[PDB]
């Protein structure tokens, strides 16, 4: 048939560096007409990937002149020079001379940045969902780098597992950082036998660990508002 | 400018056919020599090619989904249409379609440039459901040092996708949706949020705006901070 196959599959890179990518097809993708029908995608998380490079070296318009694509048969690359915040997501090469036409696995470029800590924040469940009969408690992560991060959970000081799931976004494409939302899932009955929800963040930015937590069914101290008549 | 746009069902239960479309503007298929693909990326995986027809209605398949495919055209309408039977759940992503244009008054080159904003195909027995929608709402202890978050939870819907702009009119700086994940219960929920002054939050109204195509159900949340 015709396989794609590109290396490395994830690429961490330094801004400003150079950065290189290969795709290598397993036949010559040369079409009978001469001309050699290697294009190269790059695709931001959630979005329709965009078009670089095509005829192996031909830049798109629009595309900025750090990147360029070479090689010729099997064997191609695409060169970025000088690697920017904006260019993170996923790279694809796509052979577009024989059936099936077929693209690679993809390469997840990252942005290796410099460390940042997490501002953690806490959110309580509305009444409206309790209302319902279910109880979220979403602790919020933002702006960190880099990835990897351990988020625990503590219920009147008890620690917590298999009631709660994370979800991340792709780094920013502006600041490089990331951002993971951890929420705790439960019953209205089982968040009214409790009373102090605790989310624990770790992460190699912070010199400890720091915790943000509140009580159920009341107003935090910081809150505080005169009363009215 | 040239634009193409998928549509077609969000949802189609195991077994059953699925029709999909694209349709073109800024120019009239009916009068050009380009051809259109549709590729499937299912979430969290590569890009799949599955069909192409050209100009003149020679079509090309993937060999190993042949037998289910068809691809074709209405040029009436400017459409290019596809449609698979015997979806199966290993078929639920998302489908582009593609242009390959030419360029040059003699045609001397070609290659994709278009491509869709893609459309969410899940392929699966259960019921269509609306979101409900909840304030995560700004307190102390959603602050740090200046920054304020706040937030939606979106919440018990099926299927994918939601779309949640901020403020009736897309603002952002610091506006984070998490991708949905399947609950337990076996529908999506996720957290819209964003992070503003701390010091002007009174001041500021926040209001997120939930779409959930498939249910047809649109939902405005004001989100305000306190309770006491």
């Amino acid at each position: 048939d015709i396989v794609m196959t590109q290396s490395p599959l994830s690429l961490p890179v330094t801004p400003g560096e150079p950065a290189s990518i290969s795709c290598r097809s397993s036949q010559s993708i040369v079409h009978s007409n001469g001309h050699t029908y290697l294009e190269w995608y790059l695709q931001k998380p959630g979005q329709s990937p965009r078009l670089l490079i095509y005829q192996v070296s031909t830049r798109f318009s629009g595309v900025p002149d750090r990147f360029s694509g070479s090689g010729s048969g099997t064997d191609f690359t695409l060169k970025i020079s000088r690697v920017e915040a904006e260019d993170v997501g996923v790279y694809y090469c796509f052979q577009a001379s024989l059936v099936p036409l077929t693209f690679g696995q993809g390469t997840k470029l990252e942005i290796k940045r410099t460390v940042a800590a997490p501002s953690v924040f806490i959110f309580p469940p509305s009444d409206e969902q309790l209302k319902s009969g279910t109880a979220s408690v979403v602790c919020l992560l933002n702006n960190f780098y880099p990835r990897e991060a351990k988020v625990q959970w503590k219920v009147d000081n008890a620690l917590q597992s298999g009631n709660s799931q994370e979800s991340v976004t792709e780094q920013d494409s502006k600041d490089s950082t990331y951002s993971l939302s951890s929420t705790l899932t439960l019953s209205k009955a089982d968040y009214e036998k409790h009373k102090v929800y605790a989310c624990e963040v770790t992460h190699q930015g912070l010199s400890s660990p720091v915790t943000k937590s509140f009580n159920r069914g009341e107003c935090a101290a910081a809150d505080y508002k005169d009363d009215d008549d | 400018q040239v634009t193409l746009k998928e549509s077609g069902p969000t949802l189609v239960k195991p077994t059953q056919t699925l029709t999909l479309t694209c349709t073109f503007s800024g120019f009239s298929l009916r009068t050009s020599r380009v051809g259109v693909s549709w590729i499937r990326q299912p979430p969290g995986k590569a890009l799949e090619w599955l069909a192409h027809i050209y100009w003149d209605d020679d079509k090309r398949y993937n060999p190993s989904l042949k037998s289910r495919l068809t691809i074709s055209k209405d040029t009436s309408k400017n459409q290019v249409v596809l449609t698979m039977t015997n979806m199966d759940p290993v078929d639920t992503a998302t489908y582009y379609c593609a242009r390959r244009g030419f360029y040059g008054r003699k045609y001397e080159v070609n290659h994709f440039d278009y491509w869709g904003q893609g459309t969410t195909v899940t392929v699966s027995s259960a019921s269509t459901k609306g979101p409900s929608v909840f304030p995560l709402a700004p307190s102390s202890k959603s602050t740090s040092g200046g920054t304020a978050a706040l937030g939606c939870l979106v919440k018990d819907y099926f299927p994918e996708p939601v779309t949640v702009s901020w403020n009736s009119g897309a603002l952002t700086s610091g506006v984070h949706t998490f991708p949905a994940v399947l609950q337990s219960s076996g529908l999506y929920s996720l957290s819209s949020v964003v992070t503003v002054p701390s010091s002007s939050l009174g001041t500021q109204t926040y209001i997120c705006n939930v779409n959930h195509k498939p249910s047809n159900t649109k939902v405005d949340k004001k989100v305000e901070p306190k309770s006491c």
